[PDB]
RNA sequence: UUGAAAGGGAAGGGCUUGAGAUCAGACUUGGUACCGGGCCAGCAUCGGUUUGGAGCGGCAGGAUAAUGGCGGAGGAAUGUGGCACGGCUUCUGCUGUGUGUUAUAGCCUCUGACGAUACUGCCAGCCUAGACCGAGGACUGCGGUUUUUACCUAGGAUGUUGGCAUAAUGAUCUUAAGUCGCCCGUCUUGAAACACGGACCAAGGA
RNA sequence: ACCGAACGUGAAGUUAAAGUGCCGGAAUGCACGCUCAUCAGACACCACAAAAGGUGUUAGUUCAUCUAAAUGAACUAGCCCUGAAAAUGGAUGGCGCUCAAGCGUGCUACUUAUACUUCACCGUGAUUGCUGUUUUGACGCUUUCACGAGUAGGCAGGCGUGGAGGUCAGUGACGAAGCCUU
């Protein structure tokens, strides 16, 4: 039931990893990852068991690769990638789209 | 509708009662309130009618000895603070802890005569009433029971709007300047592009 | 043990009514009339604008 | 099913004949009352106390099905005061009988849950089904009286949205109590 | 930023109350920016923390929370009732609350 | 509220069980509960009833 | 919204000495059908000595307006009972329904006789075609040649307890 | 006396939670590094109850809505254009009064064929947002899908994941806060009574 | 003693009467008017007011004089004013409120009782079944439903004390009984 995500790792620092979709915003920005290989990342990929295998910093480059290569055809998406979300005074989540 | 760290008011051109109904749920929802210039609170119906209720509020006072009795305050601030501690479960802690959220003043004093004050349309009496009603000035219902400082007051808040006047003089020629600015620097890339988006 | 609605409960309610399956398949619910546009107050009937 | 429409279409299609041919047609007379007692159950005088007894409506917002005639008329113009009835519409007895449907079985309130329930209590009078009963209620049938005793009194809610201001003066002058006469059924489906 | 709040700013008005008897099991919360009952549907059923600092240290740390949670609004201006697994204390009456984001449905 | 219409939580107002704390008559009565229990015979419930009888309501024959 | 205009047609039950009882209809207004055949069996009880037991509603229909969005003015012919004495009076109102003006009436006699609904008879409601049918003055003074009128004083209805800007009245 | 705590014209009490103190427990009488379990929680799906949405769609009724729009006939004035007379206009909404009937604006009444909308009701139509609850404990019943003595949402909650077990978790004591709470016993129609007995405690006491 | 509603111990929902400016949970909500009082008024029982006056204002009835530009007379009843004087200082409950937060009327939402609906648990009364498996509990076990206020009073089931018959081959100087104790 949880979703894969991935910063990329080289743009915010936080790496292919599970999240649980209650705890999310989607917003309306799209990335095509039409040509992103995540065909083996399943729930034993992130089973238990600091050092990080050789394997994960690999397939965390890899999908990084083909996710930066989509992300720069949209100008400004890596510097909002790369920046932390917050609610600034007066912001209403309920009158906002995301 | 924001949570303030303070919520100063002006009290000119206010109703007592509407004006202490809110404030009173604004401090008993820990709100802190400042309200200024309690001398040009407004009370609706004539002066003479609001003396004559003075005088019978004046009446009462314990008999057997009077410096137990109800103490009638004379200065504006005061009276809107007999209004406000009426609207208050003031026997209570939370009551007490409530009413030290409050501060009500004559003029105004610093810190706050360089800060924002705000106004409560729902209390304003210029809003509230029918255009022909009468209605007091309660600066000079206090004068007329008792209140010995109307002409200071009337001279300190001279000088303050002088003050300000000069403040506000500055502050639009700087205005002016930067409004100058901004539109040398429009049709610019970043300019177009931010119209598009409505900014 | 349970009382379950069968305004709730399907199953509940297919085996109270069989006849719901007929109902909810032949669109009952929503059946069109075919009928001809009449008019049939035009005349006396009329009366109820004035007296 | 198909006769419930073909009564409808037929009623309508006598109130069109009836503007063509100058004349007016008057609807048969309602045969069927739902009774709901919206009055507490403390100072009650002695009639009108035992007409509701009589009524099987012992509590507050309890109702039943009363067959109309002269006989149980004049029954409900006594408890007039403490009771709001109307007419139910064939949704409205269908969803009560589905949500708050009981039998008196044995003296005991039994959910209907299973046909098998309703057929062992009533199937000597040719009823064997929920929606035989709930036919038995709406036409108002031979065995009605069998069927509407068999139905333990349907204990409502109070209305989603409440009452009007002020309940105990009759439904005409801005009350709740009385004949309302076809808002017996936003009430119901209020209390349902 | 400058900023970092991932949560709306709330209060603790009063508990469920008549006139003279009052219910400690239901909360009355004002949410910052919620005006009707229209925009205080949107956090229903999000999570509520109350944290408060606490004379002695638990794992190290002196500050405590109390969750809840949104179950329904209140009346015509915005307010919800919300319930804690502990009722908050009556003192809270006027201190800060936090309506979290989660669970999210946006 | 409930509109009473009989008296409330009232006992039978029959004897269930003989008052005699006789060990034999009640294994009588157990054999009797067991018969009338399970034969639909009207002559067993009669016994049954019979036994829990007081003395007065049992003349002698 | 409080109330519809209605036509309730009734007549005594047939017997054998009259078996085509006259048919007698009313204009009744009314917030429901109920309180409409009320109103009708409470007039009948009155004028002819007819009792609601011996008749039958042959009749109930909704009137609706003409025309909804054209602008008149109506006279109302009404009697109604005061705190002394049983008053017959006349007034004029300015809408677009019947029911309208008829609404209109019965807070206008709340308001300035406390004349609740059960004390007044509506004896007329006529469409006042001509602006020589139209008498009272306060209804008179808006038939005038080229009308037109401020609104000063507008008082803005503001979301917030707190504004920062001073309050404004134009318009 | 010592220690802890509280205290603006009484004190005491109930309910609730916070704080401080005390007590308690499953890593079990655990099984052979693994298996398996206890407690608190997140999420998912189900069942029961229930409150919502600017909800979406189908159908029926009525004056088979009334209107409006279009076509046609008739009329009038708070009379448009035109024309005739004027006070202020180099007619620069200037302007008022007349006449009369669409003209360089329009309106009203009746009506002919269509087309909608409101209002009321039905759907055993669909989508969607929250809350509270999980009683029972092999099977047995009624139904459903039929692909089959199989499976199901159909005679009451399960799946999965994290954390903790030197601990969150619960209970009691003291105290603070919010809210409510008059002194018992008795005679009495009626007691907190400005009605009577009662300063306190032990033992005896019908 | 009135209105609502009658009460086992709880959870969720909805209400009744009464309310929604603050004290106080719920709208300074939507709407048509009326009223300005130098003793306004503000909600049943209920914490009173009369006869009688007003050219204050509002709406109505019936007559009359009018271009041979409107006006005059009598009257009806709404709110307001006068009639309306008591002793400690003081009560629409208080604050306070004037296109109201007053009066008459219509509407939309909303607030909350030990009441109503569904569910849990306790008790009472009834109720289903229980012997070749009844088997060492049949005064037992088990299925289902309804109900629960109480002085005087009745009855039932239990708790505690001194002493007596029987039993536990019971406890105890390695500490009985008594007493003190978050
Ligand atoms: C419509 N009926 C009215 C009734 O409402 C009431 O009227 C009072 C009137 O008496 C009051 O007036 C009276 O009473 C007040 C005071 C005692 O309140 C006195 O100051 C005043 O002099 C006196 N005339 C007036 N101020 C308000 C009306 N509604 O008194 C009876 C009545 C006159 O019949």
């Amino acid at each position: 039931n949880t979703l894969l995500v991935s910063g990329p790792f080289k743009v915010n620092g936080v790496p292919l990893r599970r999240v649980n979709a209650r705890y999310v915003i989607a917003t309306s920005t799209k990335v095509n990852v039409s040509g992103v290989d995540v065909s083996k990342f399943n729930v034993e990929y992130f089973a238990r068991e600091k050092e990080i295998k050789a394997e994960r910093v690999a397939d965390q480059k890899s999908v990084d690769a083909a996710l930066l290569s989509e992300i720069k055809k949209t100008p400004l998406l890596k510097q909002y990638l790369a920046a932390s979300f917050s609610l600034k005074n007066g912001d209403r989540p309920h009158l906002l789209k995301f | 509708s924001s949570f303030e760290k303070v919520v100063v008011i002006d009290g000119k051109g206010h109703l007592l009662g509407r004006l202490a109904s809110i404030v009173s749920k604004q401090i008993l929802n820990g709100q802190k309130v400042v309200v200024v210039r309690c001398e040009e609170l407004n009370i609706s119906g004539e002066f003479f009618r609001n003396k004559l209720k003075y005088h019978d509020y004046l009446r009462k006072a314990t008999r057997y000895n009077k410096k137990k009795g109800p103490f009638h305050f004379r200065a504006p601030s005061r009276i809107l603070y007999k209004a406000i501690r009426g609207m208050i479960p003031h026997k209570t802690a939370r009551g007490k802890a409530a009413l030290e959220r409050l501060k009500v003043f004559e003029g105004v004093p610093p810190p706050y005569d360089k800060k924002k004050r705000v106004v409560v349309p729902q209390a304003l009496r210029v809003l509230r009433l029918k255009p022909g009603r009468k209605y007091t000035t309660v600066g000079k219902l206090s004068s007329a029971v008792g209140w010995k400082y109307e002409s200071v007051v009337e001279k300190l808040e001279e000088k303050r709007k002088v003050q300000s006047a000069e403040y506000y003089a500055k502050k639009k020629a700087l205005t002016k300047k930067l409004n100058a600015a901004k539109a040398s620097t429009a049709e610019s890339e970043a300019a177009q592009k931010l119209a598009a988006f409505g900014y | 043990v349970l009382k379950k609605n069968p305004l709730k409960n399907k199953q509940v309610l297919l085996r109270l009514n069989p006849y719901a399956k007929a109902y909810a398949a032949e669109k009952v619910g929503s059946a069109k009339v075919e009928q001809a546009k009449v008019k049939p107050s035009k005349g006396q009937f009329a009366e109820v604008l004035k007296n | 099913q198909k006769e419930y429409t073909e009564a409808e279409r037929s009623v309508i299609k006598a109130k069109r004949d009836a503007k063509a041919s100058n004349s007016y047609y008057v609807d048969a007379q309602p045969k069927l009352v739902f009774v709901v007692r919206i009055k507490g159950i403390n100072k009650i005088p002695p009639k009108p106390r035992k007409v509701l007894q009589l009524l099987r409506l012992t509590q507050i917002n309890a109702g039943v099905f009363v067959r109309l005639t002269k006989a149980t008329s004049e029954l409900i113009k006594l408890a007039e005061p403490y009771v709001a009835y109307g007419y139910p519409s064939l949704s409205t007895i269908r969803q009560l009988v589905y949500k708050r449907g009981f039998g008196k079985v044995n003296k005991q309130r039994i959910a209907l849950s299973d046909n098998a329930i309703i057929e062992a209590n009533l199937g000597k009078f040719n009823i064997l089904s929920i929606e035989d009963l709930i036919h038995e209620i709406y036409t108002v049938g031979p065995n009605f009286k069998q069927v509407s005793n068999f139905l333990w009194p349907f204990k409502l809610s109070n209305p989603n949205g409440g009452f009007r201001a002020r309940k105990f003066q009759h439904f005409i002058q801005g009350g709740d109590t009385g004949n309302r006469e076809q808002f017996i059924n936003a009430l119901v489906k209020q209390m349902n | 930023a400058e900023s970092h709040r991932l949560y709306v700013k709330g209060k603790h008005i009063s508990y469920q109350r008549s006139k003279s008897v009052t219910n400690p099991n239901v909360s009355l919360i004002q949410i910052e920016g919620v005006a009707s009952p229209k925009d205080a549907k949107f956090y229903l059923g999000k999570r509520i923390a109350y944290v408060y600092r606490a004379p002695k240290e638990i794992r190290g740390s002196k500050i405590r929370v109390i969750w809840g949670k949104v179950t329904r609004t209140h009346g015509n201006n915005g307010l919800v009732r919300a319930n804690f697994k502990k009722n908050l204390p009556p003192k809270t009456f006027g201190a800060s609350v936090r309506i979290m984001l989660y669970p999210s449905n946006i | 509220g409930r509109d009473h219409t009989s008296k409330q939580h009232v006992r039978s107002g029959h004897r269930t069980a003989p008052k005699s704390d006789n060990v034999y008559l009640q294994l009588l009565v157990k054999l009797y509960s067991f018969l009338a229990r399970r034969t639909d015979a009207p002559f067993n419930k009669v016994i049954l009833k019979s036994l829990f009888l007081s003395k007065i309501n049992r003349p002698p024959v | 919204s409080r109330l519809n205009e209605y036509q309730v047609i009734g007549r005594n039950l047939p017997t054998e000495s009259v078996p085509e009882p006259k048919l007698f209809r009313m204009r009744i207004f009314a917030p429901n059908t109920v309180v409409a055949k009320s109103r009708y069996w409470y007039f009948l009880q009155k004028l002819h000595k007819v009792k609601k037991a011996s008749g039958e509603i042959v009749s109930v229909n909704i009137i609706s307006e003409a025309k909804p969005t054209k602008v008149k003015t109506f006279g109302i012919w009404l009697r109604y009972e005061s705190r002394s004495g049983i008053h017959n009076m006349y007034k004029e109102y300015r809408d677009v329904t019947r029911v309208g003006a008829v609404e209109t009436m019965y807070q206008d006699l709340a308001a300035r006789h406390r004349a609740r609904f059960r004390s007044i008879h509506i004896l007329k409601v006529v469409e006042l075609e001509k602006t020589d049918d139209v008498k009272r003055q306060y209804v008179k003074q808006f038939l005038t040649k080229d009308l037109k009128f401020p609104l000063p004083h507008r008082v803005q209805k503001s979301k917030k307890l707190f504004q920062a800007t001073a309050p404004t009245t134009f318009y």
